[PDB]
């Protein structure tokens, strides 16, 4: 039983879903992360099976602005009438820069997961990550955080929920290994559109050639990763700096002031002695980096592990191919 | 499927309330390779002051084309139809 934790099984994303994702591929939300649709499915053998999606559009002029839910309500009735029902068991934002689970995506997920615990959150990653590995990134939210439910505030329940120490390298389910049983029709088209009408097959396959030759793919990956990751690294370092200074470096001075008092005045207070430690905002363990930021350490290691791999393959192929 | 019926004449009329030229697609689902997958049609004559709508359909044929990465997406399903072909070992 590969099934998930405490309300749900795995996910299976039927091919006709992913066709409909790559229709709103990476536009209508390029430089803006836009939730491009809800994943509607049903509980199947050892898995969910997302059998259909409908896209959720928004006001994408160059910024994203949430709209009336007149769309979603009418469109989930539109699904219900010819097909099944509104059975939203997840969602997919493709969207912007090879798979990354932002703090906002963790928060939108937290609202989604606590409401319906039959859920995953997809991140459909096409050619943008140099394609590359883990094109379909699933990820559901730890049921620990759905038991120490809201909210991770800056001082209380940052420290306290950091001390509970729920996962932030948390498991991601596999998505496909099996016959989906809607292989059927698209199987029949393969013999037609190979050999005797392999126009559109060969067109798709020869995309590979120009994924290598031209403008700066791995170069631009490593460039964007030279900027994206150093931003995040610097942030933790100056975050950690100030908090560790309130933790120790301020205790150092005020306790050396506690020296001077001699730690007690018998006739009257001890105002000064009392008014040593008066709270700065972090006493320990700023949580939203420790959890949500660390979900993106994992994703940044993934992007690095992805961008590396196709490099490794060339470093075999290049040497070897010329060696003849 | 199957090709031209009395219902071609009827779903003509319902679509003639929209009133551009119609694009009749018929997806035959039969086993045989001698049966074309989808048989595109569009009426000629189609003069219409007669009965409902004359049905004498023009020869059309079908292709694929809208986008690359989505037929990279179909090729990804073709070779999953072959046998998965999960997403880990692509390269």
């Amino acid at each position: 039983g590969g099934s998930g934790d405490s309300a749900v099984k795995q996910v299976q994303i039927d091919g006709l879903v992913v066709l409909k994702i790559i229709k709103h591929y990476q536009e209508e939300g390029q430089g803006t992360e836009v939730v491009q649709g809800v994943l509607l499915g049903l509980v199947v053998e050892d898995r969910l099976e997302i059998t259909n999606c409908f896209p959720f559009p928004q006001h994408t002029e160059d910024d994203a602005d949430f709209d009336e839910v007149q769309y979603q309500m009418e469109m989930m009735r539109s699904l219900r009438h010819v097909n099944i029902d509104h059975l939203h068991v997840g969602w997919y934002q493709s969207t912007y820069y090879g798979s990354f689970v932002t703090r906002a995506l963790l928060d939108s997920q937290f609202s989604y997961q606590h409401a319906i615990e039959e859920s995953v959150v997809l991140i459909y990653d096409p050619i943008k990550t140099a394609q590359g590995s883990l094109s379909l990134k699933a990820y559901r939210l730890t049921p620990k955080l759905m038991e120490v439910c809201k909210e991770k505030d800056f001082s209380p329940e940052a420290l306290k929920k950091a001390n509970i120490t729920f996962e932030h390298m948390f498991e991601e389910v596999p998505i496909v290994i099996k016959n989906s049983h809607l292989i059927n029709v698209l199987m029949w088209e393969l013999e037609k559109k190979s050999a005797v009408a392999d126009k559109h097959e060969l067109l798709s396959l020869a995309s590979s050639n120009h994924l290598g030759k031209n403008l700066q793919l791995l170069m631009d990956r490593v460039d964007e990763m030279s900027q994206d990751i150093v931003k995040y690294n610097t942030y933790m370092r100056n975050t950690s700096k100030q908090q560790q200074q309130k933790h120790q470096y301020q205790q150092r001075r005020q306790q050396e002031n506690m020296q001077r008092q001699s730690r007690g005045e018998p006739p009257l207070p001890e105002e000064d002695l009392s008014k040593l430690f008066k709270p700065p905002q972090p006493p320990a363990r700023m949580d939203s980096l420790l959890i949500a930021g660390q979900i993106n350490t994992y994703c940044q290691n993934i992007k690095e592990f992805t961008a590396q791999n196709l490099g490794k393959l060339f470093m075999a192929q290049a040497l070897q191919e010329y060696n003849n | 499927g199957h090709d031209i019926t009395e219902h071609s004449v009827l779903i003509h009329e319902y679509y003639s309330r929209e009133a551009p030229n119609p694009i009749h697609l018929t997806v035959d689902t039969s086993l045989q390779n001698g049966r074309m997958s989808i048989k595109a049609y569009v009426s000629t004559s189609m003069g219409v002051p007669g009965r409902t709508m004359g049905v004498m359909f023009t020869p059309l044929t079908v292709k694929y084309a809208y986008y690359d990465t989505e037929r990279i997406g179909v090729d990804l399903i073709m070779k999953t139809c072959f046998s998965p072909n999960r997403v880990i070992g692509l390269s």
